[PDB]
């Protein structure tokens, strides 16, 4: 009905937990729905291809991952989920790419090759390493490379979730960090989403 | 001052298209060839400003921004004037697409036939698998500025998707694959295309 958009998403799925952590975001009255509770004939009706997270309002639906979330802070503006310094939104756009492409795949590579515990025992120790040397690199800010909260959260936000339901937690021993995580879990947008 | 320095490489796609953008924007920009054994001392730079001497590379005192479409957004914000993009959030996401859908087939492709180790059969492959999709291609990113052009006649941007595939032809042209098709004007409409006055400039 009056749904001006609705949300269909997966489980245990980042590209759906960021996108429902941005609506939250933008006090929008959206429908939200799941699949695996579907029809396998109206889940072919919505989106032809099996992606997964899928906005769709009365006359265009879309669900193109790298496109999405840039689409629904545009859509709905206020409150602005970028920058607004230039400089600062411009590397912020930076960041997006790189967290989506270079560390979003070791999510689905411990998942993939989960069913082994083994190689789950050295990429744990890896995600260590390269969240030990940056966990210094960065402090002194309140959310992620800004005073405010950025799509860049919402991507992060959603990561660490899915990661820690893999068994990846996040400890006293990474620091500015931890507490970085602890005030993302604290956000209203963060909470309804995780639950 | 408006110390904006693009790092660039000679014949790379990538760089002789943010090179016409800032054209269009009248941004007053270094541009930087690395293929050129002078600039030896920005290439050195450049190894400690990107996690693999990335071309081409936006670098500014504040940011050292390299990707096609981070690079075309960062343009967007510092000269707005004229506008890149549509206006209407939908018709905007829908370019955005495309724009990934044309570099993941033409552009990036088009860089692996510039590497001088493809396998003679690796490329023919590459090449003809291009020359499938291309026209279908054009047909869409001229409605889809049919459209933004009509949605708003007062609006007066221009379709980035279309400065970059006049780029996919003159490649097409010059790594001398043929662009396959009889219809008329669509060859009229390719020819006009290359013959834009700022395509030249950047040429």
């Amino acid at each position: 009905s009056n749904a001006m958009v609705t949300l269909y998403t997966t489980k245990y799925c980042p590209y759906s937990l960021r996108a429902r952590i941005a609506l939250a975001e933008k006090k929008m009255s959206t429908d939200i729905v799941e699949a695996g509770d579907l029809e396998p004939a109206m889940i072919k009706k919505i989106t032809p291809n099996g992606v997964f997270p899928v906005l769709m309002e009365k006359d265009y639906s879309i669900n193109n991952r790298k496109a999405l979330l840039i689409y629904i802070d545009e859509r709905f503006p206020a409150p602005s989920l970028l920058p607004n310094v230039v400089n600062e939104r411009i590397k912020i756009r930076l960041s997006l790419d790189k967290i989506d492409n270079e560390w979003y795949p070791v999510l689905d590579q411990i998942r993939k090759h989960r069913s082994d515990q083994k190689m789950l025992e050295s990429m744990f120790k890896d995600l260590k390493e390269s969240l030990l040397a940056m966990e210094k690199a960065f402090t002194g800010s309140e959310f992620f490379i800004s005073s405010g909260f950025t799509l860049a959260d919402c991507y992060i936000a959603a990561l660490i979730i899915c990661l820690e339901a893999e068994g990846f937690i996040i400890d006293d021993e990474y620091g500015a960090i931890y507490e970085y995580k602890k005030r993302l879990f604290a956000r209203d947008s963060v909470k309804k989403a995780n639950i | 001052s408006n110390a904006m320095l693009l790092y660039t490489k000679k014949d790379d796609i990538y760089s002789d298209i943010v090179r016409m953008i800032l054209l269009i924007k009248g941004a007053n920009a270094k541009i930087v060839d690395v293929s050129k054994e002078e600039n030896s001392k920005h290439l050195e730079e450049l190894n400690i400003i990107t996690p693999n001497g990335n071309i081409p590379t936006l670098s500014t005192d504040d940011f050292a921004v390299y990707r096609l479409s981070v690079i075309i957004e960062a343009i967007e914000d510092l000269y707005p004037f004229p506008p890149m993009f549509p206006v209407f959030p939908k018709q905007r996401a829908n370019a955005r697409i495309l724009l990934e859908y044309v570099n993941k087939t033409f552009l990036q492709n088009i860089i692996k036939l510039q590497s001088p180790d493809l396998d003679e059969k690796q490329a023919n492959e590459i090449k003809m698998l291009m020359q499938r999709d291309i026209i279908s291609t054009y047909k869409k990113i001229v409605s889809e500025r049919e459209v933004n052009a009509e949605s708003n006649p007062d609006a007066q941007n221009i379709n980035v998707l279309t400065l970059i595939i006049t780029f996919v032809f003159y490649y097409f042209i010059k790594l001398k694959i043929s662009i396959p098709t009889k219809d008329k004007n669509i060859i009229k409409e390719i020819k006009e295309l290359l013959s834009e006055p700022n395509f030249i400039k950047t040429i």
